């Protein structure tokens, strides 16, 4: 009587995908979704489906989706076996899946007990420590050897070592098996433990937690360390006590009565576990909208002022942190070394002023990048360490807010606190993009190319103004020649510029006055520099004619001496003259090189000169 | 293994019950005898040994006459029968590279 | 600094009042009075300077 | 019998290495040293009874990677048809050149 | 176990049984001599009331150390107990039990090993333990009532065994009373059972001045430097033998409430010692704030410190605190 | 001496310098840790095959390997016209060991720069089975703008230079 | 009117009743039948009063789901060194302490079973420790004895769960360990009981056997355990109007100002400029983010330092009274890694756990935290972090996460020499990095 009420529900889901499921009639959204899944399907070949549990509730206002969530735990071979039929019917190997996604109630883990068997529970959480890739069965052909063993058996259940049912000939069963290779298709799985999230948590009170296999395509898309979500079906799961080497609490006490099977007396315990199917992890016109973006004339202007509400004023800093922002080139010579594939670009001033904003800017603004103080020097982190054997592995990597800046323009500040040692190791960091380490264990070569960008302190907290920055430095002198030009910052207690900082200020502040208007979004930015990356221009005028003298005329100015300044601007600068001359042609999308843009290039150091020069 | 001698043929038990007979077998504990059983490990004296080893060492069974006699740290002489036990090289098969023949001194 | 410490603390003042219900506690004769704790300033200028010598 | 770890060069960072099985060959013996990088150029074959005791038993395989070659250290992988073998024979041409 | 009731459901029968060794099995169901011998048997299984079950409690003893020899470390030995001398032993009771011996069988592996070894205990008989409020006791109340002498004769009374001192002999019977501070009634939990400190170096054995006072004194736990250190000085979550594990293993402060802590050696293991001190003068946060759990229990023990100085004797003209290394947890 | 797991033994596993027979190493100015490995490079060429007994066994490997380094001074290449024991921190022995100590120099020249700065600018410049060999002879004319023999041959008879 | 299925019986009535007596005895002496039998008359009691009004939740489903009865505070006990053998099946009264729990693993109430015919889906109840099974097939009039198969995964189960108990170490003779026993609950009374609270728990007795080998049938030292019946602790709020209306007057009166400055203050010393910070510090604000840029909390960080003993703690303390979820600081119970980051290995499987920060435990509180001087420089690093993002980044080999922290914070110094010295600069005094001055 169920048979036909699994094939009630069979027909009953086609007719389904056989409706519309379409409220709105070409003001977008076509109809009869369910064929486009399919028509989208035989191009990619991915064998998957998503169904939502919106459009099946509202198609039997609850007649169908109250009963669903008990029938397909034991009708998993039914949903699935009537796609199966309906492919037939409308498209020409094929494995497939059912993945439900977006339940409306969410529990915790604390949470699952008893109507809880054979249900469908979304569960969020948080995951760690993953596991590897290995396949599982589903289904074999394995048989006996007796007289012929091509025998597709059945049940590949939780102890499917055993294919024994329906011999093909009178012939001796259940006396052999070979598991070929050659005719069993496999699906590929992986293990991990979730663990409760950090806003629920009620004590410390030893945050208990769970296991989850997830098996279809959704292996290797938990990555570890997110809130996450997930599918919902319970399940428990035994130890068959197979023929193995072997067969506190009182744990099994319900197993004593599981006792007396047609196999060995013994005790088959139990313990809730989880399977999943469907993972996620919350937490045009448009392209024609570039088109016009770049048909404009004053964009370099127009995001040199859109860039932060936090600071007024010093279009000077702002100019620079933009050009951090996007990347340059990096393709160099053939056979050997690789060039810079960037600027860093470091601010003084003195502390509790807007130093501070940028920081705080760029952090949420830039792709992955990570910030840290660098205070902790002798431990990790900065000075990439390695960590001591743990659980049967000595010389393991560590982590460190230096290696994953991959895309990533990290952000650390204070120079003066930390010691000596990391002084010349970040100064290793900077010259090549790789860093080396052979300490206790092998030599490990890992190319983590970087941005850096750094606010250190002066020696006083006021800069001086007489004398020169190589006294408010406070670091050594080549990782200055290393760097770029600082920009410093000035302050004055001037009392006009005071009262409009004033109001500058309070209009931030409060709930709602948004009257600024910055031209571009956050977004609409974003995807702008990413138009803007994938260009490589490149100069073929004669303005390297052009260039060669010009620092052919400033070498000889802050020479002052055969025993002046060793702040000899030497050739590793003309490379960043260059790869800044390339950047801001990339800004406003030309890809040949005028001499009038190198222009503005040379007046950027010709204004830092005089900041570097007394 | 302790007859010191002969190598009788073993009874591999703890303690039988019920003898030929319909009656509960009863144990007399005063009337039955016991005797004490004590290993010690000698190392070599070292002066007289030539200086091309480490100290060796060998291992002597006595009896319940001369326990707590021996306080580690005395110059000690004993005196007593050499005698190998053990199966070695049947007890499990293929039996490779497995010494079985113990080193033993049940002496006095 | 030479000698002496403390800088006259209310927690100085409040332990002079716990020990002074203490000895009137072993030698009750219900006096709690002027008497009962001038025994008690009398152990605290005793324990106090023993340096002194 | 080399286990295998992955190396952390080109991996996205900030996590656990990963580990393999080698069965070399007769003639293959020894080439590499316990510590470099190397490369493999191995089939994939997948035999196990079913018997596994870190993890409880279960349907599940575990792999194994039979190899056929091994080549040493290689750096700047740029090329497009040459240095990705050290091929190293100079017999005709080379040397008469 | 002692005795034995299996029911079958069809015939009620039970089938008894002598109650062997630690190890037995039960029986069939088609042995009785009702529902038995037909097509079918009842299907036996046990019953707990019907069941007499005795008590039994396991016991190790060693050696007085006095009438060891000079050679060897002494052992232990195996007690069991029976009928109804249970609960009637502790930690600690310099006792003697009567009792008759027997040895076991050890009845696992043994072929390979455990060829004739025999690991006997003795069984117990009886036990003669020794060495152990206006009720029949006022009588010596009184002596103190009618010949006085509080200041002085109690002053004597208190550790006579030294040469002068009568002012600190006298600073420490006051503390060895307490008494309830205030009852507050209202959530202003005060200061209580103020704490002493001593310093300086006698040559007079400093130790067993003090310690003296502390074993004669009520419910006062010895101490030292080494063992209960600072973070063993509270409770915590250590090994255990066979049975169950992850017990809440104390130091001194979880057990020695309200009465005397009598610590010395004030330089050793101070890195957990620092903490512990201001952890029981800052009223009751006595706890254990480990990965296992977050309880806090109480705290009302006085504290006897004696610090020792630094190298030689302490120069008085020289700067004081220059041997112990707390300014914050003394002058305040 | 990565040490033994359970049933295992104290076994020897190399680091560096058993690996690199004919390679390279770096000692400029780790200035902390300075004292702490440069009493055991010294005596990689002074005691040529160097190796130790540290626990375990008394053995001896074979390292015939070579040595460069790229030292700092403290500052300025010219800190003082004061000889060399005043310019590094390093003292007389462990520098001994070495053949020659190449140092370099400029203060001011106008054609010498150019004969630089000319020379860098074109390098950044230098940014289907017949495609496949018309890149390959694309990639070998970009290395052949004066032809000095490039590096598809020329390494290929060091290693026979040398065995 | 409300549904539950849990009468809480004091059942210290039938002593203070002049009948059941006897009813009263045999509940101390079969508490298994008894319970058995009175769950049968409550539900047929709430028939005797459903048969009165007949509109009463349509007389079927309130009818069906069984209730269950709570006795409790039965008698009293004393400890745990009175528990003799003879006590087999009573009710016994704890207080003890709870220490650590475990997951819920399932129970055999109801069984499945198919062989290989088409079709059969006969469920075998158990009620027993003895499964039963056939030898002979169904479905069919003629099939032989068949491989009947055990589909496990459909017939459903309840929770189970147990709880290791030791003893509250009360009047103890100051040499005794305390000890354990362990607990089974099998009702709703799951996730309650959480570990960590002193307890008084209402249970009955029960001892089963355990298998000596671990692949044999054999066996005999029992071990016991209890079966609750009832537990008790012993030791969005619903906003009524009365409240409203009582802080609506006092939201009225002027004096809020001073009659809050009174009230934090039973016994404390007047000092009035400090009442004022911490007051507002509790009311602190709110979150004012907006939805592009700024990303601006309204928390604030007073300090207080200067003067030894001023009630430092204890005003503190009572901060700590006022705040139902908060934190306190240890003395030196933590460090650079003792705070977060965990690696630990505990007792029940060795495997990860990653606790949280104290820091970030304080989510909807005031983390109280000292010894600021005296705190070492390995650590003191990430409160510059929690001070600017409201976050931790933990840097562990295990994981990476940017986990927020939606905290508060006060500052309780101390000083070095005596006292804050004056006519000095006092900022010489307390040695801190001027970076955190900002």
């Amino acid at each position: 009587v169920d048979d036909v009420t699994g094939e009630k529900v069979r027909e009953a889901f086609e007719q389904f995908l056989e409706d519309f499921s379409v409220q709105s009639t070409d003001t977008g959204e076509v109809e009869k979704v369910y064929r486009a899944q399919i028509e989208f399907m035989k191009i990619y070949d991915l064998n998957t489906i998503y169904i939502d549990y919106q459009h099946l509730s509202m198609r039997e206002n609850g007649a169908l989706a109250m009963a669903i969530s008990e029938q397909y735990y034991r009708f998993l071979p039914f949903l699935q076996k009537g796609l199966r039929r309906v492919v037939r019917k409308y498209a020409p190997e094929r494995v497939f899946q059912i993945s439900f996604f977006n339940l409306p109630t969410v529990h915790r883990i604390r949470d699952i007990r008893s109507e809880k068997i054979g249900s469908l529970l979304s569960i969020s959480g948080t995951v760690t420590r993953t596991s590897e890739v290995r396949p599982e069965l589903y289904k074999a052909s394995f048989t006996c050897d007796m007289c012929r063993a091509i025998v597709d058996n059945v049940e590949q259940s939780f102890k499917y070592t055993e294919p024994t049912f329906c011999p093909n000939p009178s012939c001796e069963n259940r006396a052999f098996w070979t598991l070929n290779v050659t005719r069993s298709r496999f699906l590929d799985w992986q293990k991990v433990r979730i663990q409760e999230n950090a806003n629920e948590i009620p004590t410390g009170s030893m945050p208990r937690t769970l296991d989850v296999i997830l098996r279809g395509d959704s292996v290797e898309r938990a990555k570890p360390g997110d809130r996450c979500k997930f599918t919902g079906v319970e399940i428990v799961v035994p130890d068959v006590t197979q023929l193995g080497l072997p067969g506190k609490t009182t744990e099994g006490l319900n197993s004593g009565v599981t006792g007396l099977r047609s196999l060995g007396v013994r005790d088959l315990t139990y313990k809730i576990s989880f399977l999943a199917c469907h993972v996620i992890s919350i937490g045009s016109d448009e392209i024609n909208e570039l088109k016009e973006m770049v048909k404009d004339e004053h964009i370099y202007d127009k995001l040199v002022r859109s860039i932060a509400p936090a600071v007024f004023g010093h279009e000077a800093v702002k100019k620079g942190i933009l050009l951090q922002m996007l990347g340059g080139v990096h393709k160099s010579t053939v056979e050997g070394i690789k060039l810079r594939g960037d600027i860093n670009i470091c601010v003084v001033g003195d502390p509790s002023t807007s130093k501070s904003q940028f920081l705080k800017y760029v952090v949420g603004f830039a792709p992955r990048s990570v910030y840290t103080s660098g205070k902790a020097s002798s431990a990790a982190g900065l000075t990439a360490a390695v960590v001591r054997d743990e659980e049967g592995g000595d010389y393991t990597i560590e982590a460190g807010a230096l290696m994953l800046a991959d895309n990533g323009i990290c952000c650390i500040d204070e120079f003066d606190k930390m010691d000596i040692s990391d002084q010349v190791a970040i100064h290793e960091a900077m010259e090549q993009q790789t860093i080396s380490i052979a300490k206790a264990g092998i030599h490990a070569t890992l190319n983590a190319r970087t941005s850096i960008l750094a606010a250190a302190n002066p020696v006083g907290g006021r800069y001086n103004r007489k004398l020169s920055l190589r006294g408010n430095l406070n670091m050594t002198a080549p990782i200055m020649s290393r760097f770029d030009l600082f920009f410093v910052i000035l302050d004055d207690c001037n009392e006009k510029i005071d009262t409009e900082l004033a109001s500058h200020i309070v209009d931030l502040h409060m709930k709602r006055d948004e009257a600024i208007e910055p031209p571009f979004s956050a977004e609409q930015l974003r995807r702008y520099i990413k138009y803007a990356r994938t260009f490589k221009p490149i100069l073929t005028k004669e303005a390297r004619s052009y260039l060669v003298e010009k620092y052919k005329e400033l070498r000889k100015d802050d020479a002052q001496g055969f025993s002046r300044s060793s702040y000899r601007i030497t050739v590793r600068q003309l490379e960043s003259m260059i790869r800044l001359s390339e950047a801001i042609a990339r800004a406003n999308c030309v890809d040949e090189i005028t001499p009038s843009f190198i222009a503005e290039a040379y007046d950027l150091l010709r204004q830092s000169i005089i900041r570097v020069d007394v | 293994a302790t007859t010191t001698l002969t190598t009788r043929i073993p009874t591999p038990a703890i303690y039988p019950t019920e003898d030929t007979e319909g009656n509960k077998l009863t144990t007399e504990y005063g009337y039955s005898t016991f005797i004490d059983h004590q290993r010690i490990t000698v190392q070599e004296m070292p002066e007289m040994a030539p200086a091309g080893q480490l100290p060796r060492s060998i291992d002597v069974i006595l009896d319940d006459d001369l326990v707590d006699k021996t306080k580690p740290g005395d110059r000690v002489n004993v005196v007593g029968v050499f005698k190998s036990l053990g199966a070695g090289g049947m007890n499990q098969s293929n039996s490779n590279t497995l010494i079985g023949f113990k080193t033993l001194i049940l002496g006095n | 600094s030479k000698f002496s410490f403390g800088q006259a603390t209310p927690r100085t003042l409040l332990g002079i009042i716990r020990l002074s219900q203490a000895l009137a506690k072993l030698r009750l004769a219900d006096m709690v009075d002027i008497d009962d704790v001038e025994e008690a300033l009398r152990l605290v200028r005793v324990s106090k300077e023993s340096l002194y010598q | 019998r080399v286990t295998l770890q992955e190396a952390p060069g080109t991996v996205p960072p900030g996590r656990l290495p990963r580990h393999r099985e080698v069965i070399l060959l007769a003639d293959l013996v020894d080439v590499s040293k316990p510590g470099e990088e190397v490369e493999v150029t191995g089939i994939y074959k997948n035999n196990y009874d079913g018997n596994l005791n870190a993890k409880n038993g279960f349907p599940v395989f575990a792999t194994i990677i039979e190899a056929n070659s091994i080549k040493r250290r290689e750096g700047n992988t740029a090329n497009e048809g040459e240095e990705g073998l050290d091929v190293f024979s100079w017999t005709e041409e080379e040397e008469r050149e | 176990v002692e005795v034995i009731a299996y029911t079958c459901d069809q015939c009620g029968y039970e089938v008894f049984q002598e109650v062997n060794s630690r190890t037995f099995t039960p029986l069939s169901e088609c042995t009785s001599e009702e529902c038995s011998q037909n097509q079918t048997k009842g299907q036996l299984f046990m019953s707990t009331r019907a069941s007499k079950f005795s008590a039994f409690q396991e016991c190790k003893i060693q050696e007085l150390s006095q009438q060891v020899p000079v050679g060897h470390i002494p052992r232990s030995l195996n007690i069991h107990v029976n009928g109804t001398l249970v609960r009637s032993l502790s930690p600690g009771d310099i006792v003697d039990v009567t009792g008759i011996f027997l040895p076991a069988p050890y009845t696992g592996f043994k072929a390979l090993k455990a060829g004739l070894l025999t690991e006997t205990y003795l069984e117990a008989q009886f036990v003669r333990q020794h060495k152990k409020l206006t009720s029949d006791v006022e009588e010596r109340v009184m002596e103190l009532i009618t010949s006085g002498d509080v200041y002085n004769r109690l002053a004597k009374s208190i550790a006579p065994e030294i040469y002068g001192n009568l002012d600190v002999k006298k600073a420490l019977l006051l503390l060895l009373v307490g008494g309830v501070d205030k009852r507050v009634g209202d959530g202003m939990k005060i200061r209580g059972d103020i704490n002493v400190c001593l310093m300086g170096d006698p040559g007079v054995a400093k130790s067993q001045l003090l310690k003296a006072i502390c074993k004669i004194s009520p419910r006062g736990v010895y101490t030292t430097g080494k063992g209960s250190s600072g973070v063993g000085l509270t409770a915590a979550v250590m090994k255990d033998p066979v049975t169950d594990e992850m017990i809440l293993e104390g130091g001194a402060l979880v057990l020695a409430d309200n009465g005397i802590c009598c610590i010395d050696e004030f330089d050793k293991m101070d890195e957990s010692d620092r903490t512990a001190i201001h952890e029981v003068m800052e009223q009751q946060t006595i706890s254990i704030s480990k990965a296992g759990i977050n309880t806090t229990l109480n705290a009302r023990t006085s504290i006897l410190a004696a610090a020792n100085p630094l190298y030689g004797r302490y120069n008085p003209r020289l700067s004081p605190l220059d041997n112990i290394n707390l300014p914050a947890a003394l002058l305040s | 001496v990565r040490k033994d797991p359970i049933t295992k033994e104290w076994t020897l596993e190399g680091g560096a310098l058993v690996l690199a027979d004919k390679g390279v190493c770096l000692i400029d100015e780790f200035d902390k840790m300075n004292d702490q490995d440069r009493t055991s490079i010294h005596e990689a060429m002074e005691q040529q095959s160097i190796s130790i007994s540290k626990a375990g066994i008394v053995t001896t490997l074979q390292a015939r390997c070579s040595i460069i380094a790229a030292a700092n001074p403290n500052g300025g290449r010219y800190n003082s016209t004061l000889p060399l024991a005043q310019n590094v921190s390093l003292t007389e022995p462990i520098l001994s060991r070495f053949d020659i100590l190449c140092v370099v120099r400029d203060l001011v020249d106008e054609e010498a720069d150019e004969r630089l700065a000319t020379f860098v600018v074109d390098s950044h410049v230098r940014s289907q089975l017949n495609a496949r060999q018309r890149r390959l002879q694309r990639q070998r004319k970009k290395e052949e703008e004066i032809s000095p023999i490039p590096q598809e041959l020329l390494m290929k008879y060091i290693h026979y230079a040398r065995t | 009117e409300l549904g539950t299925s849990n009468l809480n019986l004091d059942a210290r009535n039938l002593l203070a009743y002049k009948q059941t007596e006897d009813l009263y005895h045999q509940l101390l002496n079969y508490p298994q039948e008894v319970i058995s039998i009175m769950d049968q008359t409550i539900k047929d009691c709430m028939v005797s009063l459903i048969v009165d009004n007949n509109l009463d939740y349509d007389l079927d489903e309130i009818e069906t789901k069984f209730y269950k009865v709570r006795p409790y505070n039965v008698g009293s006990c004393k400890g745990m060194r009175e528990l003799n053998p003879n006590d087999i099946d009573k009710l016994i009264n704890l207080k003890g302490l709870v220490l650590r729990s475990t997951p819920v693993i399932p129970d055999m109430k109801v069984a499945f079973f198919k062989c290989n015919v088409c079709d059969h889906t006969m469920a075998v109840e158990i009620d027993r420790g003895v499964i039963q099974e056939p030898a002979r097939c169904e479905r069919i009039d003629c099939n032989e004895p068949n491989s009947m198969s055990l589909i496990h995964n459909r017939c459903s189960f309840a929770d189970k769960q147990v709880i290791k108990l030791q003893e509250t170490p009360d009047f103890v003779p100051d040499g005794q360990t305390p000890h354990s026993i362990s607990l089974c609950v099998y009702d709703e009374l799951v996730d309650s009981c959480r570990a960590g609270d002193r307890i008084e728990v209402t249970g009955t007795f029960r001892s089963i056997p355990i298998r000596a080998n671990s692949r044999q049938r054999v066996l005999s030292l029992y071990k016991t355990y209890v079966d609750v019946v009832h537990v008790k602790k012993v030791s969005v709020r619903q906003i009524t109007d009365q409240d409203l209306a009582k802080i609506r007057e006092v939201a009225a009166r002027e004096d809020l100002y001073s009659l809050l400055a009174r009230s934090i203050a039973p016994s404390i010393y007047e000092l009035e400029d400090v009442k004022k910070g911490i007051l507002l510090q509790l009311f602190g604000g709110t979150n004012k983010t907006f939805t592009k840029g700024g990303r601006y909390r309204g928390d604030i960080n007073i300090l207080l330092c200067g003067d030894p003993s001023t009630s430092k703690s204890q005003i503190l303390q009572y901060v700590h009274k006022i705040t139902p979820r908060g934190v306190y600081t240890s003395g030196k119970g933590s460090s650079a890694v003792g705070l977060t980051a965990y690696i630990t290995r505990d007792v029940d499987t060795k495997q990860l756990v990653l606790e949280s920060g104290a820091l970030v435990l304080s989510d909807g509180g005031v983390c109280c935290i000292d010894e600021f001087d005296k705190m070492s420089d390995s650590t003191r690093s990430v409160l510059h972090e929690v001070m600017e993002q409201q976050t931790i980044s933990i840097a562990k080999a295990g994981i990476i996460t940017t986990l927020n922290a939606r905290s508060s914070i006060l500052a309780s110094a101390n000083p070095i020499g005596s006292r804050y010295n004056p006519n000095l600069p006092v900022t010489e005094n307390i040695d801190l990095p001027p970076p955190l001055l900002s």
